[PDB]
């Protein structure tokens, strides 16, 4: 998807799952022998996804305003956002839309709740 | 004006220290509101 | 599952248990103001009620006013239920009828059956105990607002303290200046027609009627408050030790747990 960033074009790239990288990153860290973190999670889990998203943005004039929209899933247990890596995520991405199980089945699709979900963006990206 | 109203009146002169319930029985507070086809008027106190 | 969620949660209802028992003591300890102002009005309700027996009064040979009497408050079992009811279910018989509500717990149930029925509502009465002056001006207003001397039958819908440990919604009726004079034994009492006696006679039997009925009514309430929130702390227990086991149960897996990335990041 940076190739189109990179040439002025618009790409929009998903990750799904993200919650299965972190999962097989453990796995190999674990094998090699690394110490382990929190959860099992190797200690540089949060990097992980840092250099990962951050590569996710909108370029300058002057480069070819070629941008790359970054859209990561994360899958929580129990609806627990206080998780490890739920929260590395969290503080990485410039917004959150977080689906309920409970508005789900009551109704409400996508089951968005509107409390717990922001865009830091705003208007600023929005139609007039 | 009522002759319930005729006889309020009376009850209150009788409020003349030592007075315990008897102040609960002293005042009250109350609102009526009428209504239509359900729609109400605004809601006034006794 | 959270650390914290299953503390909060707790907390939520370890006050919510207490709280339904502090108002159960409340409940209780203003049933004896209950179990009096219940005997008193009876009481009067007799001295009250003796002329028209003796007098034998009665309805005349399509429209009737209808008095619904409960409070606002809620917390007090199936008062606000059996009473909307029995009034609905006398209300299909002749739907030719107004219904002046006193108390919003009741203009609830009347407000989705037949909303158009109800001309007259009273509001925020039912949290003490009923005052002459209170209903004085309530059928003050019904005499006014809504010209009850207009009206051929005057019902009043209340709840009865039978037992206590259960009510009984009941019904009285009251009889205008027309009906009293016009009754059969009406002339076994010596009255000088023309103090307009019969007139002041509904008046007067207006108002107390109404708190007598308001009397027992707040009275089997708060008989039924207690038994509603007596359930109820005895319902919180089995949620503040339920879920306390399951506190337990987290925080032990919590330390584990917690212990454990320690012991496993130890080895290297």
């Amino acid at each position: 998807g940076e190739w189109f960033r990179d040439n002025g074009k618009h790409a929009l790239i998903v990750y799904d799952d993200l919650s299965k990288q972190a999962v097989a990153y453990r796995q190999l860290s674990l094998l090699l022998r690394r110490p382990p973190g929190r959860e099992a999670y190797p200690g540089d889990v949060f990097y992980l996804h840092s250099r990962l998203l951050e590569r996710a943005a909108k370029l300058s004039e002057k480069e070819g305003s070629g941008s790359l929209t970054a859209l990561p899933v994360i899958e929580t247990q129990g609806g627990d956002v206080s998780a490890y890596i739920p929260t590395n995520v969290i503080s990485i991405t410039d917004g959150q839309i977080f689906l309920e199980a409970e508005l789900f089945y009551k109704g409400i699709r996508p089951a968005i709740n509107v409390g717990l979900s922001v865009s830091r963006v705003g208007s600023a990206a929005q139609v007039k | 004006i009522s002759y319930a109203a005729y006889l309020n009146v009376a009850a209150q002169a009788i409020r003349s220290e030592l007075q315990t319930s008897v102040l609960n029985r002293s005042q009250t507070d109350a609102f009526y509101t009428q209504y239509k086809n359900a729609s109400e008027p605004t809601p006034i106190t006794k | 599952a959270t650390l914290k969620e299953v503390e909060m949660r707790l907390k939520s209802i370890k006050n919510i248990e207490k709280i339904t028992k502090t108002m159960k003591i409340v409940a209780s300890t203003r049933l004896s103001k209950a179990e009096k102002a219940k005997i008193s009005a009876k009481k009067m309700d007799e001295a009250e009620q003796l002329f028209y027996k003796n007098a034998e009064t009665k309805n005349l040979d399509p429209k009737e006013l209808i008095v619904a009497i409960t409070s606002d408050k809620g917390l007090c079992g199936s008062i606000h239920s059996q009473l909307a009811k029995a009034v609905r279910r006398h209300l299909n018989d002749q739907p030719n009828a107004d219904i002046v509500t006193i108390g919003d717990k009741i203009k609830m149930q009347l407000l989705r059956t037949h909303p158009n029925n109800i001309k007259l509502s009273i509001n925020g009465i039912g949290k003490d105990a009923p005052t002459f002056q209170e209903s004085a001006l309530i059928a003050d207003k019904l005499l006014s607002v809504m010209k009850a001397g207009t009206y051929p039958k005057i019902s009043i819908f209340y709840n009865d303290p039978v037992s206590s440990l259960s009510f009984e919604p009941s019904e009285k009726p009251i009889f205008n200046a027309k009906t009293i004079e016009q009754s059969p034994s009406f002339g076994k009492f010596e009255i000088d027609t023309d103090a307009n006696v019969p007139r002041d006679l509904f008046e007067y039997t207006l108002a107390n009627q109404m708190l007598t009925a308001m009397a027992q009514g707040y009275a089997a309430e708060i008989s039924a408050r207690r038994n509603a929130m007596d359930n109820a702390s005895k319902n919180a227990g089995d949620m503040i030790n339920r879920y306390s086991i399951l506190y337990n149960r987290t925080r032990q897996a919590v330390i584990t747990n917690e212990l454990v990335d320690i012991i496993t990041g130890a080895s290297s």
